[PDB]
């Protein structure tokens, strides 16, 4: 499966397995920006995306967008 | 987890509840008090998310700068078989140099004091880690509760910090607020 | 798990602080109209359906008065106000009982948990936490000390049949034990 991360300025598309949990994904897009996972909030479907979660776990689509966001707290 | 629930039991029990009769109260309160609080960011409800979960109860003892003004007209509603519950809330000033720099509602989120309590309480135990998580979880659990209240989430903001003067980071918010304007 | 955040909320919150001042508040409201009853009574629906108006729930539930209120600061938030109510148990129009009562608020929190579906909560998982929340505050209050234990807590399933059920009588079965108790 394809996916794509975008925060808006800037854009990073991922090919991973449906199994394989998005903690990857979500680790290395922050490190292109020079910031660790957890000061950025992932979303799909308008769900806050964890670690743990797989895209069979969250009814994933081939080349769906995952939302980017700074997170506020902490 | 706990975290989940309490954040989940301070939207159900306390901020759907009152967040829609915010602003009545605070105009009523503005007619019958000088307008004191004057623009959307003097009447948005301010709430306290220190993440080491430290909840004095007196502000002006957690900062001098915080000083206590007044009280706005109650809230009543039946709730659970208590007729006419009250909720209440309290008008700060913020001092910058002995002056009057600001002007809000504020309060601390109170469930991040029982996170504390139960460290205490609790037979099982319950580490700083544990609390530090924990209360992280409670307040980005109650940032996605209110991103999905669109109805009623403006009518507040959270104020979360990690420890400094409690009333400069008050202070820079409400700027950030009215520059944001 | 939830069922123990919210216990633990609802002493530390609540009973731990209205539950010393209750006995002075009662007194103070008796000589007031010129003069078992002295417990806060504490309805725990297991299913968590918790209405807020008692009156309508059962016929035979009468709201008499209020207590006077009790306060404190807390969170700073100035004077927050405690405040309960007294409650006539009816039989046929007759008074048979008069109680402080109200429900557990919390069991409010796990009954709309399992209805938005952003709280990840299903019904088993209320059915379950609100038997965990029961027995959990029934610990905390078996170790709270005598100032602390002038409360009932009254559980309760409601019938899967069509059959009626009576809220006054679960309450007055209760009162009726406590005084054949003394
Ligand atoms: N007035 C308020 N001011 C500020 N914040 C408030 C207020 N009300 C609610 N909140 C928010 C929402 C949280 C969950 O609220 P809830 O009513 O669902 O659960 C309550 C329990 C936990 O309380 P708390 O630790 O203060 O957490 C609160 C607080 F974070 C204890 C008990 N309780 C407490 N106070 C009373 C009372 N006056 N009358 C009757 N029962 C009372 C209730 F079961």
């Amino acid at each position: 499966i394809n996916l794509k991360v975008s925060d808006g300025s800037s854009e990073i598309f991922f090919k991973i397995k449906k199994t394989t949990p998005l903690r990857r994904l979500m680790e290395a897009f922050a490190k292109r920006q020079g910031k660790e996972m957890d000061s950025l909030r992932f979303l799909y479907d308008g769900i806050r995306i964890q670690a743990d979660q797989t895209p069979e776990d969250l009814d994933m689509e081939d080349n769906d967008i995952i939302e980017a966001h700074r997170e506020q707290i902490g | 987890n706990v975290a989940h629930g309490l954040a989940w039991s301070y939207y159900i029990g306390y901020l759907r509840l009152i967040l829609p009769e915010l602003q009545a109260r605070i105009r009523t309160y503005n007619q019958h008090y000088n307008n004191l609080l004057r623009g959307a960011v003097s009447q948005r409800l301010y709430i306290l998310l220190p993440l080491d979960c430290g909840v004095p109860d007196n502000l002006s003892m957690a900062d001098p700068n915080i000083r206590f003004l007044d009280k706005l007209p109650q809230q009543t509603g039946d709730r659970a078989g208590i007729k006419d519950r009250v909720y209440s809330n309290s008008i700060y000033e913020l001092l910058e140099n002995g002056q009057r720099a600001g002007t809000c509602v504020l309060e601390y989120a109170t469930p991040l004091q029982t996170l504390f309590a139960m460290s205490q309480y609790s037979q099982a135990g319950f580490s700083r880690e544990d609390r530090l998580e924990q209360a992280k979880l409670f307040c980005r659990t109650l940032e996605d509760i209110l991103a999905d209240a669109p109805e009623s989430q403006n009518n507040c903001r959270l104020i979360a910090y990690q420890e400094f003067s409690l009333s400069q980071e008050v202070l820079r918010h409400l700027r950030q607020e009215e520059k944001e304007e």
